[PDB]
């Protein structure tokens, strides 16, 4: 669960910040 | 691992495009990168300026026929109203015909600060019978607030770490400061009294919480999810330690705000 939380946050960051 | 979880909660962002209702009805926008854990009014002196020139002639925000509340944190607002929506976020700006019936008058900066400290206090009440925050000289409260306002992560957590400690003899906090928002923003949030650990010493999991206070989000067949359970834009596993969740993915106002979406 911890690794899922960290990774999911990683990916969240990437979509929303990366693109723009 | 944990410190990075905290940094990446703090710095989560929402790309946002403010456009004018009167430019849309007549559309040059203002682009910004809103901090997920802040509040509208806190970072909308800037917006007031940008369009203040065009304000030849009391400014509120809206999204698809829905006013946006000045005291819900930005990130929760996005998650709850427009997670599935395509980015950047399209916020309509209205400075005419304020919705007094369906919106609170725009708070000052000090009035938000009031709400923020009031929430922090309602949180430390449930966590430590207010023993931790009370101890803090006023200057510490101000350091918390200015660390939020100026995106100073280090400054803010220098003080918040105390508020996330608990006694050695116990396995967590007293209760968990949490709020659960369901179908829409105008639907009241939910807040209840829940302990981090059950009688048997077992640490409680988010799944336990939703089963107790919000079972409509649980498929009664497999005990798994029926709807989306979003926190800071992600969906943690129903078997995640609530104590840990509170310690690490609360908003700076020490609450676990939790959006629920069908």
């Amino acid at each position: 669960w911890k690794r899922h939380i960290s990774e999911q946050l990683r990916l969240r960051d990437r979509l929303q910040r990366q693109a723009f | 691992d944990d410190k990075d979880v905290l940094r990446d909660v703090w710095f989560g962002r929402i790309p946002t495009c403010f456009t004018l209702y009167q430019d849309e009805i007549t559309a040059e926008p203002y682009y910004l990168l809103l901090p997920r854990v802040s509040y509208l009014t806190l970072v909308t002196d800037k917006v007031k300026k940008h369009f203040q020139k065009v304000m030849r002639q009391e400014i509120w925000f809206e999204y698809e026929g829905t006013p946006l509340k000045w005291h819900y944190p930005i990130g929760l607002l996005f998650d709850l109203l427009a997670s599935s929506s395509a980015l950047p976020w399209n916020i309509t700006v209205h400075f005419k015909s304020f919705p007094e019936k369906d919106l609170l008058h725009c708070p000052s900066k000090d009035a938000i600060e009031a709400h923020f400290m009031s929430c922090m206090k309602e949180a430390d009440a449930l966590k430590h019978k207010s023993q931790v925050i009370n101890e803090m000289q006023k200057k510490d409260h101000k350091q918390l607030w200015m660390g939020l306002q100026n995106d100073r992560f280090d400054q803010f957590w220098a003080i918040n770490r105390k508020l996330m400690e608990y006694p050695a003899e116990e396995n967590g906090f007293r209760y968990i400061p949490f709020r659960i928002y369901q179908t829409t923003t105008e639907r009241p949030f939910i807040q209840k009294l829940f302990r981090p650990v059950a009688a048997d010493g077992q640490l409680h999991t988010l799944g336990d919480l939703l089963k107790e206070v919000c079972p409509s989000a649980i498929d009664p067949e497999d005990g798994e999810k029926k709807n989306q359970v979003m926190i800071h834009g992600i969906e943690p596993m129903l078997e995640t330690p609530l104590q840990w969740l509170s310690e690490h993915l609360s908003y700076p106002d020490n609450f676990l705000h939790i959006s629920i979406i069908p």
